[PDB]
């Protein structure tokens, strides 16, 4: 999260990475020398980092998908009909539109136009989904829905935020009584 | 001379070394946060309002038509007092690119202490200077007109000798002088033959026809020269002319802080003497009609945390008032990494 | 097995003391077989060559700051970082 030192260190590496995307490589491989080309796919960043270096805002935004461009509120109405529509150079030119402010729009309407981007893209990536944190987040969400559904709040909503801690206690105790589980919070794989 | 300590706001993280304090209409303002502008305030410029040594960094929205500017971290700033406005050129983005464009800070409307700023992106034509930081701009008048003097500072290697093992290395700009028209943003360089060696983090004063430069940090020999130079520009209706003269009775200081303590009367607070010696004793300068006099100022009090620290930074709040910041304490571990102080000059 | 050098030396000397043979190798003989396995050993040629890239093929550890000048007048830095170059580790992984 200390953005300064991270930029100032990693920028030689991204310089070299951009450099060797347009060449051949030649070296002796056991007898005859051979040649090489390259294609890179920066993928193994988690979710928070790729929200932090490609140029999006923090995690709690309204624009949520790092691939499509939809509001969080939009995903509640329409569920599954988008497509990937976020390149790297598109985020570069959108950053340019943000810094220039050509149409003299508001802060808010321009943020509505650029679809979230408010920093210079620092590095390239390919867009995709990390598997590990997908699994972990789904497990945490299902833990949440069980801690809800024991409290039977589908009939009556908005109880206190203490009985839910009680339901948390009884869920851990009962599942240790039926599956013999040690209690932890950092949800390991 | 009156020091005082000062309490801290909750979002203290936005203060870093290399900031900028602009002073609009008796009303201070902060610029140059650390890290990109967060979603809580997308501009990056903040109300630096201070009351009873407690500051409350309120945000600041822009106009409807400004150009949203990234936090430049070591810009050149000056007071174009001709409808007050400020000038920003150079600086250093958080991705350690270096822009060279100019940004002009102005006001649109002030209604009950809620202000609207207005800043404009200004492009240059002609011999554009290399994008650099640590340098110094200043404005000057002559014969009913005004122009911008710009004295160079440190920058990256050019696009040939920049190598991926020495990528972040830095060398001085070639010590030339740039003159800039802001009616159209015209540029002109001039090769002055008296100033030879590079210089950065110097201190610049402008008195309406003439520009005075002292201090500064050479890199090539890595020393701080003990001199000062007077620059006379002139604006006839023909070509503008450049002229310089060294003047004796200077000091060696590096990255200090100036302030207008009185009408044609200024004070230089301490900086660094040697590469480990922070300069403690401050100075004052009487800037006369065609004379210039530096002098020993009355040695203001320090706390032990100041005189046993190792680095400070700060800037000029505007009215005999400077704001000063040091990092935290390693042997006194409980800290939010920074502590602050304020010096008045009454 | 993540064993340090000194205990490896002790293992070496007692094995040679017990069996008379020499099955493990000594440590200088270890490093002079190690240096074939880092980055920066083997010649190669970038074609068409790379701008901003030093063309020497004898690059191992350099500092990560790229010689970022760091004194009391500049921005204060506090971090340590070591790295290779990209092509060096890439050809070493290829070989
Ligand atoms: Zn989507």
């Amino acid at each position: 999260s200390d953005h300064e030192t991270l930029t100032a260190i990693l920028s030689p590496l991204i310089a070299e990475r951009e450099a060797m995307k347009s060449s051949e490589l030649t070296l002796e491989m056991g007898g005859i020398p051979r040649t090489f080309k390259f294609i890179f796919r920066g993928t193994g960043y988690d979710e928070k980092l790729v929200r932090e270096v490609e140029g999006l805002e923090a995690s709690g935004s309204v624009y949520i998908c790092t691939l499509c461009d939809t509001t969080r509120l939009e995903a509640s109405q329409n569920l599954v009909f988008h497509s990937i529509t976020r390149s790297h150079a598109e985020n570069l030119q959108r950053y340019e539109v943000w810094r220039s402010n050509p149409y003299h729009e508001s802060v808010e309407e321009l943020r509505d136009r650029v679809k979230g981007v408010s920093a210079k893209p620092f590095i390239e990536t390919v867009p995709s989904i990390d598997a590990l944190h997908c699994d972990i987040g789904n497990a945490a969400e299902f833990y949440k829905i069980f801690q809800l559904e024991i409290g039977e709040v589908y009939k009556h909503p908005n109880a206190s935020k203490e009985e839910r801690k009680r339901w948390q206690a009884t869920l851990d105790k009962h599942l240790r009584k039926r599956m013999n589980l040690k209690p932890i919070m950092r949800m390991n794989g | 001379m009156s020091l005082q300590m000062v309490t801290v706001g909750h979002n203290i993280a936005l203060i870093q070394p290399g900031f900028s304090l602009m002073n609009f209409d008796g009303q201070v303002f902060f610029f140059g946060q650390k890290g990109w502008p967060k979603r809580s305030c997308p501009t990056g410029v903040f109300h630096f309002d201070i009351k009873q040594n407690h500051l409350k960094l309120k945000p600041a929205i822009f106009s409807k038509d400004s150009c949203y500017l990234p936090p430049l971290r070591y810009p050149a700033t000056c007071s174009y007092k001709g409808k007050h406005q400020y000038i920003i050129h150079g600086g250093k983005t958080p991705n350690n690119e270096l822009s060279d464009k100019i940004y002009i800070m102005s006001v649109a409307c002030k209604n009950n202490k809620k202000v609207t700023f207005r800043c404009t992106e200004k492009d240059l034509v002609g011999d554009v200077p290399e994008p650099r930081y640590g340098h110094s701009i200043d404005v000057v008048y002559s014969r009913g007109k005004s122009m911008g003097v710009l004295f160079g500072g440190r920058s990256y290697m050019p696009s040939t000798q920049r190598t991926t093992e020495k990528w972040n290395s830095v060398a001085d700009c070639l010590p030339h002088v740039f003159l800039i028209d802001f009616e159209f943003g015209c540029a002109t360089s001039y090769i002055l033959p008296e100033l030879q060696d590079g210089l950065s983090f110097h201190v610049s004063i402008a008195r309406n026809d003439t520009v005075y430069i002292l201090g500064g940090h050479s890199l090539a020999s890595n020393i701080r020269p003990a001199n000062l130079y007077r620059i006379r520009v002139d604006l006839p209706l023909g070509t503008p002319a450049v002229n310089c003269t060294v003047l004796p009775g200077g000091i060696s200081v590096s990255s200090a802080i100036l302030t207008q303590t009185n009408n044609d009367e200024f004070v230089i607070v301490g900086g660094y003497q040697l590469e480990n010696q922070k300069r403690m004793v401050c100075s004052l300068v009487s800037l006369g009609d065609n004379t210039i006099e530096i002098s020993e100022m009355e040695t203001p009090d320090w706390t032990s945390d100041i005189k046993h620290s190792k680095i400070w930074f700060g800037s000029n709040m505007g009215n005999g008032t400077i704001f000063l910041g040091i990092p935290g304490d390693n042997k006194q571990a409980m800290s939010e990494a920074f502590y602050f102080y304020t010096l008045r000059c009454s | 097995t993540f064993l340090s050098c000194s205990q490896y030396h002790k293992m070496y000397r007692t094995v040679k003391a017990i069996t008379g043979r020499q099955i493990f190798q000594p440590l200088h003989a270890l490093r002079n077989a190690e240096k074939v396995l880092l980055p920066g050993y083997h010649p190669f040629e970038w074609q068409p060559p790379l701008k901003n890239v030093s063309s020497r093929t004898d690059v191992g550890i350099i500092d990560g700051l790229s010689g970022l000048a760091s004194s009391v007048d500049e921005y204060p830095v506090d971090t340590i970082a070591k790295r290779f170059r990209y092509d060096s580790a890439l050809v070493s992984a290829l070989m």
